Order: C-alpha cells, then sequence, then structure tokens
C-alpha cells in the first residue's frame, strides 16, 4: 500500500504540482508512520505469541519466546533493535544530510537485496564514525574537564 | 609535456640524420672509468 | 569441470543464475607492474606511463652554453638469478639490475649538422629492480612487504560546500583546492566579502589580479571577459545601449525602457516577466534609453583613454559617478567598455577582486610573487620570472599526469578527454569562470566523499614519480659534472650516476609508509593487504586530518568502494578497500561493470561503466523476477538515476547489476548471510576474519559461500597446476606431474618441478607449510589444487574447525559474551595452534676484542652445554625450556672495577677470574617448545662455523637429491617417450637411430644445464650475502611453540561475536540430547537481539543440517550399501528448491567413492551476498534428516537432570582463530631496570616493560579519598634513590617507619629548571 | 672521554661507579676526594644527574 502511494507521489511529482521539498517532507514523515505503526504490530505479535489453554479452548498471557523476554526485561538494547530483525529495519539517512526515501521492504529473516542494503551501510559507515570519534572526542574534552576540577 | 616531447622528438631527427649522414657509433664497454 | 570439483561439489541455493565468472583479484598490481616494468615487450614498446614514460621525458637533454646531447632507443631487463625459497633464507631481497643504451651524440653548438660525434654505448644497471613475484608480494630484507593502493584526492579542482564555523555564514563557498599529481600545490579561497584571494603554504594571502598578471593576462581584459560581453555607446538621445534579453530577466526594472519607437515594454515599477521576455523575443530591439541614474551603479572593465584629451579620465576597474559620466560625455568618447551585473544574474565578485590592492602592473606582481616566495631579498624580474617558470611552467620538481587534465576538462568542459601535462594560464580561465559559476549557483556542487573525488593509485605511478625525481637529480649532477668537461676529455659512463636512483628506490621500499610488512598470518588477510585503499601516506589526509568530511560514504560507491572492510581502532572510513567485481581504469579509475537492458530484450555483452555516467543514466536492480524471457515481470522496481535510490519504469532503465557480490570487497563475502546480518558486525566479524591464523587440522567449513575454492585459487601460497597430466609421484617435499602430447613442445617434453613450502618463519610469527591432497595415478587439469597452504584444505579455504554448538546461558561461562569450550577441543586437539618464535642473535666486532660462535661459554651448567654441540648451537629438534641458552656467544670485558665480593664467590667456587661477559640471548617467559631450523649469514671471506657447514651440507644434499629426482623424472619421460616411438612398425632404420641421438643430446643438455644449476647454486650458497656493518656472524633460530587449549583464549565466529573462553569443562557437564552427541561449544543469545545479525541461527541451522547429512551418510557408508543408494541420496539432496543440480555426470567407481571420502568429514554450502538461501530450503534440509524442523530439538539435563519444559537449540557453528592470545602479550616483570632520565622502568633487560601509569590512571586513583597509595607509588616502585632500598630492608627485616626521604623526580626537575637559570631555594 | 667535554669527568662525574678518569682509583672507601692526575671527585655512578 505504501508502494502504490509513492507510486502515486511519483506520478504527482512527474505531472507538474509539487516540488520536491514537500514530497520529501512527505516522504520522510509517512516513511516513519509506517515505521512505528510497523513496530507497534511487532510489538503486539511479539506479545501475544503463545497459545496455551487449562481446562478451557483458548487463553492468552504473555508469550514465551526469547524475543519477548529479552524485550521485557531490556538487559542489552532496545526495543527499537528488532525492527530490524523482524519487521520494517527504519529509515537510514544519508550522511550529506538528506534521507533516502525508499524504505527497506525486505528484513533480516526473510533476506535483504543489494539496494537496501546498500542504504544501511551508509548509516552503518556514519554510526562507526560516531563510535570511532567520539572516543577521541571524550578523551579531548576530559583532559582538560578533569585538569579543571583538581583543586 | 609538449614542450619535453617536441624536444626529444628533435633529438631523435637529429641523431638519426647523424647515424645517416656519415657518422658512427662508438661502443663503450659496460665497465668502463676515466 | 575440475578435478576438485569431483572430490567436493558445494550444493548452492542462488535462484538468480551467473551470468559472469569470478575475475583475478590480484590483477591489478599485476598489470600495474606490467606496465611500469615493461618486461616482455616488442622493439617498439608501449608509450603508456611508466619508468620508460619517466626517462623519456627526461633522456633527451641540452647543455647549458655547450653542445651536448643524450639519446636511447631502450633498456635491458636484467635475468633474476636469485631464487625466492634461498633469498627468504639468505636474505637478497630479489635483487634484478637494469642496464640501458646511451648514445652520447655531440654538436658544434651552432644548430646545424656539423661535429656529429655521437658514442652509442650501454650504461651501468641503474639500481636494482624489485622483481616481485607472480603471487603479488615481493621481499625487502628477509621480510614480505607489500603496497597500499593510495585512495587520495583525486587530481583536478574540486567545488564543495564545507559548511564550517570559520564562515559564520548559512550559506559560502569553500576554497578551489587544485591538486596536482606531484609538486606545485596552489590555493583559491572565496572571500565572503565578494572577493576572491589566493592561498600558498607558506605565503600570505595574495589577490587573483596579482596571480593573473603574474601568468601573463592583463588585469584589464581579465575584467572585461570575467563578468559580461557588453559595450555602451553615445548616440542618438546622448547614449546607446545594447539589450539583452538573457541578463534581464527576473529582474525589476526601476526604469522606464519605453524606446523603440512607441512601443513600451516594462513601465515604472513593473516586474519583468516572461511575458516581457517573450515581447522583447518578439520585438527585437537592440537599442533601449536609460536615464543617467541607473549608469552609477554600473562597473568599468578597462580605463578610458581619450586620444583627444590625451589623459586617463577613467581609471581601471572603477565605478562611474555623476562627473565621470559627464567627463567621458564631454571627452566626446564613441564606445564606452563596462560591465553590467544584475540581482537575479551573477554577483561581481571578479571585479570587485580585481580592483583590489592596486593590482595593475606586471612588475608589481613580479615584485608581489616574488615577496610571496623569497620576502626580503633582491627583487630581480629574471630571478622572479624563472621561479614562476619553474613553479608552474616548467616540470623542474613538479610531473603532473594526464588525469589531471582530464579531470578538469570533464569539470570546466571540454571535448577532448586527453590534455597537456603542464599547467597553463587557460586552465586558470577555466577554474575562475568555473568558481564564478559555482559562486553564482548554477549546477551541483562537488562531494569530497565521492568516489570520483578520491581516486586509487598503485605501485607504478608512485614508483615512476620516485624514479623521475631521482632521475633529474642524477641528470643535475651530471649536468654539474659535465659543466667544464670535454667530449674527449670526459667519459659517458663517468658522468652519469647510478647512485641516487638506486638511493630513490632503496628509500622507496625501505623507509615508506606505503611499503609497510605484509599481513601473512592468514591467506586472506594476505588477499586483502593487496586491496587496501588507504588515504594516509604523503599527498593524503592523515587520521586527525580526516574529520567528518573522507569518514562518509556518497551512493555512487555502487560496485566500487565496500565501506564493510576497514580496521577497527582509531581510522575507520579513511582507509578503504576493494570490491570484487571492481576494475580499475587505465586513468586510475575505480569502474564497475553493468549489464545494459533494453526496453524489450536483455543484451549479453558487459561493459565497465565508470561513475560520471551513473549520475545521468538509470540502474535497475538485478534481484528482480525474471520469466526466463529478458524482461521484468514487476512494474516497478527500485533504482537510482540521480545518484539516488527510486522507483523507475522497467522501459524506462538501461542499466543493471551484474551480480550482487559486485559491491562487497573480498574480506566480508566469505562471511555467510550477508543479508540477515547488520553492517557493522559483519564488519567486525570481517576483520577478524583478516586477523585470523590457521589450525592444526584444517577441517572443511560446514556453511560456504562458494568462494573459498576462489580464493584458495588466486592465494600465492597454493600449488596451481601449469600443465596437465598424471602424477607419477607424490612427496610432501616435493611432486612432480607428467605432460601430455597436446600441450608440449618437441623438446624438453616432461619438466614440471614445484618445491612445496616447507615450515618457515611468516611475518606474524605463525607457522606456514603445504600439504599434498592428490594421489599416485590420477590425471589433473589445469589450474588444479595440488598442495593446498595453510587454513586451506584439499582445495577449498579451510580455515579453523566445527564442533557442535548450542545458544545457552550456562552457568555465567558465557557471561555476557564468552565462550564455554569442551574436552574434545583439546582432547583431539581441534583447535590448538603452534607459532613459530624467530630469535635473531648477532655476533659483531668490537675494537677492545672480537665476537665469535664458541662453544666454551663461562657460567653455563650440565643441562644448557648437553643441549648444545662442540660448535655452540643446540641440534635441530631440541626441547627448549623456560630459560635456556641457545645461540653462542661470549663478549669481553677490561678494566670492570670488580666489587669484592664477587671475587669473594668467584674465590669460593674455585673458579677461574673470567674476564669475558656471557651476552648469549635466551626464550622469554612462556616459551617452552621445539625449534626446527636455525639460519647462519657471515660475511665474504671470514672463519666459518661447523654448524654453518652442517646447514650448508644440508642444503646442498637435499638440493642434489631434488635434482637428482627431477633429472631421474626426466630421464623416465624421454625413455618412455622413446619405447612408446619404437614399437610403430618395429619389425624407417635411419628415423630410430635419428630419434635415438637426438634424445641423447637432449638428455646431455639436461646433464650440462643441471650441472651449470649445481654450479650456481654452489656459488650462491658458498658466498656471504650483504649484511649490517660490523658484523662477523648473523644467526637466526626458529623456535615452534606447539601451543594448546588454555583458559583463556580469544574465540570468535564469523558475525562479529567476540568471546574469550573460561576453563576446560568437561564432555559432561554440557547438556545432551537425544541421539549421543553431547553439545561442545556453547554461546550466549544476545548476539543476536543485540548485535544486527540474525545469521547465527541461520548458520547453526544449516550447520545441524550439514552435520545430519554428514553422519546419515557416514552410517550409509558403514552399512555397507550399493552405489544405487548413494547416487538416489545425492539426487533427493541435490534437487532441492534454490540452486542446480549436477548428478549423473560422474562415474561410479573412482568419482562416486572420491566425493565420499572426501565429504564424510561434511559438505559445504554456495550461498550468495544478497540473494542466498532463503528459509524454507533450510526447513526441507531440517526436515529431512530425521532432525526438527525449527532447531526445537529435546534436549537432557546433564547437571541436574530434571527434564527442560522447553526445547532447546543445538548446532554447529564454524568459528575463528585469532592473533589475540596471552602468550604474546604476556609481560612477566617485577622488578626492571631504570632509565636514563629518571628512575623508571623500561624493557631491554630481557624482561618486558609494564604499562603507562598516564594521567587517566593516577585520576581514577585520586578519585576516591585517598593520599597513601598515590605518594607509595611514585615513590617506591619508581622514582628514588635509596628508598626502594630502604623500604626492601624494611620487607625483609619485617618491621616498617615509612620513611619519607627524598625522590630523584625533583632532582631530575630542579636540575631542568635550573639549566634555565631559576632561583628556587627553601624557607623551612 | 676526554676532559673539558660534553662527557668530562672533572664537571660531571664518573662514567662508571667509584672509579676516576685516569684508572688510578678502582676502590670503594674514597667518597669526596679528588685525584691529582686528573681534577675529578670518585663517587658514583649516579652523580652524574647530580
Ligand atoms: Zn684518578
Amino acid at each position: 500500500a505504501a508502494t502504490d502511494e509513492v507510486k502515486e507521489i511519483e506520478s504527482q511529482y512527474a505531472s507538474g504540482l509539487v516540488t520536491q521539498g514537500e514530497k520529501y517532507n512527505k516522504v520522510i514523515d509517512l516513511w516513519s508512520k509506517a515505521n512505528d505503526e510497523v513496530s507497534k504490530a511487532m510489538m503486539a505479535n511479539l506479545s501475544k505469541e503463545k497459545v496455551v489453554d487449562r481446562e478451557g479452548k483458548e487463553v492468552d498471557q504473555e508469550s514465551f519466546n526469547s524475543m519477548y523476554m529479552m524485550a521485557d526485561s531490556g538487559a542489552r538494547g532496545s526495543a527499537a533493535q528488532i525492527r530490524q530483525l523482524a519487521g520494517m529495519r527504519g529509515l537510514m539517512a544519508k550522511p550529506d544530510g538528506s534521507i533516502i526515501e525508499t524504505p527497506i521492504t525486505a528484513n533480516f529473516r526473510e533476506g535483504l537485496n543489494v539496494l537496501q542494503y546498500f542504504i544501511s551501510t551508509h548509516g552503518a559507515r556514519k554510526g562507526l564514525a560516531d563510535t570511532a570519534l567520539k572516543t577521541a572526542n571524550s578523551g579531548y574534552l576530559t583532559r582538560r574537564l578533569v585538569d579543571v576540577a583538581q583543586d | 609535456v609538449e614542450a619535453k616531447q617536441k624536444e626529444r622528438d628533435a633529438l631523435a631527427k637529429a641523431m638519426e640524420e647523424f647515424l645517416s649522414r656519415g657518422g658512427k657509433v662508438q661502443e663503450i664497454e659496460p665497465n668502463v672509468v676515466a | 569441470y575440475s578435478y576438485t570439483e569431483k572430490k567436493r561439489i558445494r550444493k548452492d541455493f542462488s535462484k538468480l543464475p551467473d551470468v559472469m565468472d569470478v575475475p583475478y583479484l590480484l590483477a591489478i598490481q599485476l598489470d600495474s607492474y606490467r606496465e611500469f616494468l615493461q618486461a616482455g615487450a616488442t622493439k617498439e614498446q608501449f608509450r603508456d606511463v611508466g619508468l620508460h614514460a619517466a626517462f623519456k621525458s627526461v633522456f633527451p637533454i641540452i647543455s647549458y652554453s655547450g653542445n651536448a646531447a643524450l639519446e636511447y632507443v631502450g633498456y635491458r631487463l636484467g635475468e633474476p638469478a636469485f631464487d625466492v625459497k634461498e633469498c627468504v633464507l639468505r636474505g637478497v631481497t630479489f635483487a634484478v639490475p637494469l642496464r640501458v643504451k646511451v648514445r652520447l651524440i655531440i654538436f658544434d653548438r651552432e644548430s646545424s649538422n656539423k661535429a656529429i660525434k655521437d658514442i652509442k654505448e650501454q650504461e651501468v644497471y641503474m639500481g636494482e629492480i624489485p622483481l616481485m613475484t607472480e603471487n603479488g608480494t615481493f621481499i625487502i630484507n628477509g621480510t614480505e612487504r607489500v603496497i597500499v593502493s593510495q585512495l587520495h584526492r583525486s587530481p583536478g579542482v574540486f567545488f564543495d560546500h564545507d559548511r564550517g564555523k570559520t564562515h559564520s555564514s548559512g550559506k559560502l563557498l569553500y576554497s578551489a583546492r587544485i591538486i596536482p599529481y606531484r609538486g606545485s600545490w596552489l590555493d583559491f579561497e572565496f572571500d565572503p566579502k565578494d572577493c576572491v584571494f589566493v592561498r600558498i603554504d607558506r605565503r600570505r594571502k595574495l589577490p587573483a589580479s596579482v596571480l593573473l598578471r603574474a601568468l601573463g593576462y592583463s588585469t584589464e581584459e581579465i575584467l572585461n571577459a570575467f563578468y559580461a560581453t557588453n559595450v555602451f555607446h553615445i548616440k542618438g538621445e546622448t547614449l546607446n545601449l545594447e539589450l539583452v534579453p538573457q541578463r534581464l530577466r527576473g529582474e525589476v526594472a526601476s526604469i522606464d525602457i519605453k524606446d523603440g519607437s512607441g512601443k513600451v515594454i516594462v513601465e515604472q515599477g513593473r516586474r519583468i516577466t516572461a511575458r516581457h521576455i517573450n515581447q522583447l523575443e518578439k520585438a527585437g530591439v537592440s537599442q533601449l534609453e536609460v536615464p543617467f541614474d541607473y549608469l552609477i551603479g554600473r562597473t568599468i572593465a578597462k580605463a578610458i583613454v581619450h586620444p583627444a584629451t590625451g589623459e586617463i579620465i577613467a581609471e581601471c576597474n572603477t565605478e562611474l559617478t555623476l562627473d565621470l559620466l559627464a567627463k567621458v560625455a564631454k571627452a566626446q568618447v564613441v564606445r564606452i567598455e563596462t560591465l553590467y551585473t544584475n540581482d537575479i544574474d551573477c554577483g561581481p565578485f571578479i571585479s570587485d577582486t580585481l580592483k583590489i590592492d592596486n593590482t595593475s602592473n606586471q612588475l608589481e606582481a613580479l615584485v608581489e610573487i616574488y615577496r610571496m616566495m623569497r620576502p626580503g631579498e633582491p627583487p630581480t624580474k629574471e630571478a622572479a620570472e624563472t621561479l614562476f617558470g619553474n613553479l608552474f611552467f616548467s616540470a623542474e620538481r613538479y610531473d603532473l599526469s594526464a588525469v589531471g587534465r582530464m579531470k578538469f576538462n570533464r569539470r570546466i568542459g571540454r571535448t577532448e578527454i586527453e590534455g597537456p601535462g603542464v599547467l597553463s594560464k587557460e586552465d586558470i580561465i577555466d577554474v575562475l569562470k568555473t568558481l564564478v559559476d559555482i559562486r553564482n549557483g548554477k549546477g551541483i556542487v562537488d562531494d569530497i566523499d565521492h568516489l570520483g573525488n578520491r581516486r586509487v593509485r598503485c605501485v607504478g605511478e608512485m614508483a615512476e614519480n620516485q624514479f623521475r625525481v631521482g632521475l633529474v637529480r642524477v641528470e643535475r649532477a651530471v649536468k654539474e659534472r659535465l659543466s667544464m668537461a670535454e667530449s674527449e676529455g670526459l667519459m659517458p659512463q663517468d658522468l652519469i650516476n647510478a647512485k641516487p636512483v638506486a638511493a630513490a628506490i632503496k628509500e622507496f621500499f625501505g623507509s615508506s609508509q606505503l611499503s609497510q610488512f605484509m599481513d601473512q598470518n592468514n591467506p586472506l588477510s594476505e588477499i586483502t593487504h593487496k586491496r587496501r585503499v588507504s588515504a594516509l601516506g604523503p599527498g593524503g589526509l592523515t587520521r586527525e586530518r580526516a574529520g567528518f568530511e573522507v569518514r562518509d560514504v556518497h551512493p555512487t560507491h555502487y560496485g566500487r568502494v565496500c565501506p564493510i572492510e576497514t580496521p577497527e581502532g582509531p581510522n575507520i572510513g579513511l582507509i578503504n578497500s576493494l570490491a570484487t567485481y571492481a576494475r580499475t581504469n587505465k586513468y586510475g579509475f575505480l569502474e564497475s561493470p553493468y549489464r545494459v537492458v533494453k526496453d524489450s530484450l536483455v543484451t549479453d555483452e558487459i561493459v565497465f561503466l565508470s561513475a560520471i555516467e551513473e549520475a545521468d543514466h538509470v540502474i535497475a536492480q538485478a534481484s528482480a523476477t525474471l520469466n526466463e524471457k529478458g524482461q521484468l515481470v514487476d512494474e516497478l522496481v527500485a533504482v537510482r538515476h540521480l545518484n539516488e535510490f527510486t522507483v523507475k519504469a522497467p522501459e524506462d532503465v538501461t542499466l543493471m547489476d551484474v551480480s550482487p557480490k559486485q559491491v562487497v570487497s573480498v574480506a566480508a563475502s566469505l562471511i555467510p548471510f550477508l543479508e540477515h546480518d547488520d553492517a557493522n558486525r559483519a564488519l567486525m566479524g570481517s576483520n577478524m576474519q583478516r586477523q585470523a591464523v590457521p589450525t592444526l587440522r584444517a577441517d572443511k567449513p560446514l556453511v560456504g559461500t562458494g568462494m573459498e575454492r576462489n580464493v584458495a585459487r588466486d592465494s600465492g601460497v597454493c600449488v596451481v597446476a601449469r600443465r596437465g597430466g598424471v602424477i607419477d609421484s607424490v612427496d610432501a617435499s616435493r611432486v612432480v606431474v607428467r605432460v601430455a602430447d597436446d600441450e608440449v613442445e618437441t623438446g624438453e617434453a616432461g619438466v614440471d618441478i614445484y618445491n612445496l613450502t616447507k615450515y618457515t618463519r611468516s611475518n606474524q610469527n605463525t607457522c606456514i607449510n603445504q600439504r599434498p591432497l592428490v594421489s599416485k595415478g590420477d590425471v589433473v587439469a589445469r589450474g588444479d589444487i595440488l598442495a593446498d597452504g595453510p587454513s586451506t584444505d584439499m582445495g577449498e579455504l579451510a580455515l579453523g574447525q566445527n564442533m557442535r554448538v548450542a545458544f545457552m546461558p550456562w552457568n555465567g561461562f558465557n557471561f555476557e559474551d564468552s565462550i564455554c569450550l569442551s574436552e574434545r577441543v583439546v582432547q583431539e586437539d581441534r583447535f590448538t595452534t603452534i607459532h613459530i618464535q624467530e630469535l635473531t642473535c648477532v655476533a659483531r666486532d668490537t675494537k677492545l676484542g672480537p665476537e665469535e660462535i664458541t662453544a666454551d661459554i663461562p657460567n653455563v651448567g650440565e643441562a644448557a652445554l648437553n643441549k648444545l654441540d662442540e660448535a655452540g648451537i643446540v641440534y635441530v629438534g631440541a626441547e627448549v625450556q623456560a630459560g635456556d641458552i641457545l645461540v653462542g656467544k661470549v663478549t669481553p670485558k677490561g678494566e670492570t672495577q670488580l666489587t669484592p665480593e664477587e671475587k669473594l664467590l668467584r674465590a669460593i667456587f674455585g673458579e677461574k677470574a673470567s674476564d669475558v661477559k656471557d651476552t648469549s640471548l635466551r626464550v622469554p617467559t612462556g616459551t617452552k617448545g621445539t625449534v626446527i631450523d636455525v639460519q647462519v649469514f657471515t660475511r665474504d671471506g671470514v672463519e666459518r662455523d661447523s654448524r654453518a657447514l652442517s646447514i650448508e651440507k644440508m642444503q646442498l644434499d637435499q638440493i642434489r637429491k631434488d635434482l637428482n629426482e627431477e633429472f631421474r623424472i626426466v630421464e623416465g619421460a624421454t625413455f618412455e617417450r622413446l619405447r612408446a616411438a619404437l614399437v610403430g612398425a618395429k619389425a624407417a632404420d635411419d628415423a630410430l637411430n635419428e630419434q635415438l641421438e637426438k634424445a641423447q643430446a637432449y638428455i646431455s643438455d639436461r646433464r650440462q644445464l643441471l650441472d651449470d644449476k649445481f654450479e650456481d647454486k654452489k656459488r650462491k650458497l658458498q658466498q656471504g650475502d650483504d649484511l649490517a656493518p660490523g658484523v662477523l656472524k648473523i644467526v637466526k633460530v626458529y623456535l615452534a611453540i606447539k601451543r594448546r587449549i588454555q583458559p583463556g583464549d580469544k574465540m570468535a565466529g564469523r558475525h562479529g561475536n567476540k568471546g574469550v573462553v573460561s576453563v576446560i569443562m568437561p564432555v559432561e557437564d554440557m547438556p545432551h540430547d537425544a541421539n549421543g552427541t553431547p553439545v561442545d561449544i556453547v554461546l550466549n543469545p544476545l548476539g543476536v537481539p543485540s548485535r544486527m545479525n540474525v545469521g547465527q541461527i541461520l548458520e547453526t541451522h544449516l550447520g545441524l543440517a550439514a552435520k545430519g547429512l554428514g553422519e546419515k551418510i557416514n552410517r550409509m557408508l558403514e552399512e555397507q550399501r550399493k552405489v544405487a543408494e548413494l547416487r538416489k541420496f545425492l539426487h533427493e539432496i541435490y534437487n532441492e528448491i534454490g540452486g542446480r543440480e549436477e548428478n549423473l555426470d560422474e562415474l561410479g567407481d573412482n568419482e562416486i567413492l572420491a566425493l565420499a571420502k572426501n565429504l564424510r568429514g561434511g559438505v559445504p554450502m554456495a550461498t550468495p551476498v544478497f540473494d542466498g538461501a532463503k528459509e524454507r530450503e533450510i526447513k526441507a534440509m531440517l526436515k529431512l534428516a530425521d532432525l526438527p524442523e525449527s532447531g526445537q530439538m529435546r534436549l537432557f539435563d546433564g547437571r541436574t537432570g530434571n527434564q527442560f519444559e522447553r526445547p532447546t537449540t543445538v548446532g554447529y557453528m564454524y568459528m575463528l582463530k585469532l592473533n589475540h592470545l596471552v602468550d604474546d602479550k604476556m609481560h612477566a616483570r617485577s622488578t626492571g631496570s631504570y632509565s636514563l632520565v629518571t628512575q623508571q622502568p623500561l624493557g631491554g633487560k630481557a624482561q618486558f616493560g609494564g604499562q603507562r601509569f598516564g594521567e587517566m590512571e593516577v585520576w581514577a586513583l585520586e578519585a576516591y579519598g585517598a593520599a597513601y597509595t598515590l605518594q607509595e607509588m611514585l615513590t617506591v616502585k619508581s622514582d628514588d634513590v635509596n628508598g626502594r632500598t630502604k623500604m626492601y630492608k624494611n620487607i625483609v627485616d619485617g618491621d616498617h617507619r615509612m620513611e619519607a626521604g627524598m625522590p630523584e623526580s625533583f632532582n631530575v626537575l630542579i636540575k631542568e629548571i635550573r639549566s634555565l637559570g631559576i632561583d628556587i631555594e627553601l624557607e623551612t | 672521554p676526554e676532559r673539558d667535554g660534553l662527557f668530562c669527568a672533572k664537571i660531571f662525574g664518573p662514567v662508571k661507579d667509584y672509579e676516576c678518569l685516569c684508572g688510578k682509583y678502582k676502590r670503594l672507601k674514597h667518597r669526596g676526594v679528588i685525584c691529582e692526575k686528573c681534577g675529578v671527585e670518585v663517587a658514583l655512578a649516579k652523580v652524574r644527574r647530580e
């Protein structure tokens, strides 16, 4: 449905009605709307993933699978990490300052194609750049920050 | 670039004219110092 | 079909058919070396860049104020006489000469054909060639070093935004960084106040008008041609204007332009729209009338000098005023030259830059560029002109290739792709037009993080630049030496000097950062270190120069640069890698092939597409629905046209991907299920696979990608078959094969030797060896695998081993990401590793006394003397313990000033007063193994040790043995050829006699050939090698440590799950299933949600399925069934949904039994990176082998015995072994020798030092409110004289007093402060 | 080394422990005595750092 919607967006952009910025803002909030929609749907199907009954037909409770256990416990990671594993991966943004309008139609269970992984690798390299520079920047700031507070 | 190439072509043409205009080649030894 | 595929076939699951085979990995450095060296060529060599192109630009020379010329036809390559296996054990570093023929032609200095004295002779060998092997590496003084592809910025001019805090503006233009290939670095900075000012390395800011006047262009013509093209006249109604409809578009006209004979166009106060533009276009009135108030805002282009007045009434590049227009009217000026600028048009910043600082004269620009280069010197016009010519026009210390001119022509717009290598002022006109076009806003700004803005270099261009620098240095030296010399008084060979080019080729490989040591611990490291794309080094960005610009990627890297391959640590993003199917261009550009697709059908030919055309063309995706007709079934696919992913039409695209493995490099592609993992942990797993170590028993990997045989084929440590045929005899030291009658010459048919690499030393102190995997009496093919190297088995890459693996947090042993092993890995020696440890000892010569290898060493016990012989070296294969003396080294001493305690303890034991100390090297702590061999090097004409005689006699009998066996195999081949020849019509006779004489001539030629080969081996092994000066003999002993599994080793898988093993837990504590196989290595289930890779579960499920099929075929071979059941078993295996079937081809007696005996230890898979195996085939493979479909096994508790009320998951995980052990990192030091600048311990006393107790350590120490340990660790553990002595006496005696004392750190500080003359005293 | 230099023994001290520059006094008893041939003071090896 969102692919038909973005095809409608591309046709109404090629017909000459709106500019690039309006449809760009439209895709970068509707894709995030679909993202947290399938995220809360993932929370729903992870919470209702148990079929048990005791002297009855059906009974619903919390799920007895390890993903829901590690989601409710929250030891390492959060609820935004299983969207990449099961549902839609999210919307990695370009490191130049823009966002890529094409979504991640596949997931980690079924298998990504070349293009969605090419979108994901840009955000992956950006996160590697932040985690590589943040240690040096934190050391450079703390080497004066504890130096002023040694009296 | 082009000037060095033109100088190389002129030197090669002068060497060919000298070799074809009576001049010979002096084959010195491979290991000889004055 | 290869012979290795008969023993092992891979079940693939590629739904997309393979359209292109995997090309050569190391072909880029191969043809770069072939272009730079030009070994095999005709008499007419190629005109490309290289050593010949560097020699032809310099070798024609002319003497200053004289007559001299040097001509050359070409050079002659040298023959490599040093063997590789003897130069890694001797240290020759692959020496190869290179001789050139120079023609010294003299003249009479009159530009005529008079006194033509030509001397054509061969010169001396200009340095030594590196002479690398076919594997792609070269040895540099014992060790093997490789080059790195320098991914520096591309040669040319770029225009980026670069929004920073220094500009303090939202929209600003960055500085134009002109980047040549070598030297002459020029800058062009755009000032924010509508100006442009160039920059230099050490000089200050200079205006662009002075730069143009120094280049040659006048300021008036540049200011005229820079802004616009408009002329002003005084005709008719006191003025005449040339109306331009293009400039008036979008400009609010505040005046009346009603000229045009009663036709008004735009009234006063009306904005000019497209209707007024169309009205002006249909009118065509070139003359319009404006008032004089509009001319005040305009700026003139050149100076207005009237011929009737005789004086300058208007300065050059000045504004027009109300008195200046009246002066120009009263001076009767016919034509007035001025510029026309509008608000909607480009801003007149070039005129404001040219009007600054009063730069209008050529001599002022000359003295300005002289003060910019040499400030405060004698201002001369000729010297400054020669300096500017050598900096810009001349090629003296300035080399620019054609790729910079090609990039400049692609940037500024030109039809010719090839340009001149020398820079001119016309390129300055193009770059000023480009910067004012960028400041206008038209076009797109360049991206510095692009693949087009980062050119991938190689060793050839940098080696040619270094050789050109050394050659122009030698040419300057020869011109300085032959200045006052003559033709008959001097010599052409004595005038030239091959020493600067030899020093240049020495520093290019010895002291250069790009020629670092090759990572030879793993073959993945060996194939990836060639394909590294680093931005550091000379002419590039270092680690602190990266920032947030070159550490990011642009989507133009589709198939060119893999971002999932970079070393982790302090440098991520600037060191990149080369992709798999990416092939470089002739211009050094990174390009990737793409499949051209039409609107209806799909073409078959493939063209390598660059990056400049992908921004205009549409690139589709190869992972699409195809109905075997050449068209896409879907009506919408994810494509990309303007370097951005979008949706397009199937009839609109023109290009698509060739293979999905063309974007990933060869490091990350060996990890299965890349599309199920994140790039972070796949990058981490690829880094640990690059930093891997081989194992003892090379077990084949269970879940494979299919390119394991490919990366084993391109690896130089494997044995590749040049010619096919039958194999006569297989030995672990050498193998021989026969040559068939088809692919052979007339004489010397069977000649094929292959020296297998024995147990030698690698670069990371690990063992390397070759193991044969063939039999006797089998035929092979071209390119077949004969002997596999380390971490390779039976033709495929086999790095580690596999064991039973479950996902469970078991008793906190796998606490966060840790590992819990089992006793099978230590009882079967599965994941044990053996390192070869080096120990280089020297035997130098001192002035007070020489040293030698003497076994009579003082202070040597029985256990040390029993290991060493009468020579002084331990025997081959002796057990070396911790603290053993290996080499023999006795150093003398004189005037030692001995203490009475030392002579007392010497006189008590009755030993002789030996004045010669013992400085023999020993093993470090934690090394207890067995030596394998010792390599000794002596000088020419020196005394030799008897152990050296035993070593050289063993080497010569081994060499004579392999020469005798190759002579035996070639005479057996000649006799079997003669016996196959004589049987035809045995019962004419002159032919048989002739053939016997030809065979006798061939075997006598082979005999004299092996005689001269043995003479060469004797004259190369008996001579001395080039060693360090002042050294008599250099020995090195190769100690091999048989390291086992210890508690605390490093263990990681393939998806970036780092872990450390805890202890050696037994085989019973692990949980077991109902079949009978307990699990071995248990992992934690945090690796799947936290690290974003679910490929752990899929890989362990496919490993469980592969072990189920392997146990099924093992019990099928045990049950002694017929071959029909085995081929039906292979038929039901190889007929899944994914992949293809290759059955009904192999024979039952030979190939089926061969694949059984070579696949009983597991089967490999073949999955691609982005279109691999789906889950349903995995469910089928789980359900067909009596295994559960979801991996939900039912296990039994080994510890408590209670039945689990939950099904668990087990399987097989193929993990890797790392070079992160404890023995190479263990520092054992209690007391260490203090330093010379302070009393802090350090290494050098056969003990490794401690860690750095820097600022953060003492900060965390005083984080708590304590004060006593802060001074105790600072005055007792270090920095004292008598405090450590009194504290040790208090420790020994028992009583404690804790005296304060005085440390020596205050003494070092007071001496370093009183060295500047500073009064410091104590009050007290 | 010789006298009046960067590594002189008269100004700084001995390169070894309890020895003089000329090599006449090599004992352990004298700590603040000066030799007659050379104007150096025999002391420890740590007095180069004083
Ligand atoms: Zn003395």
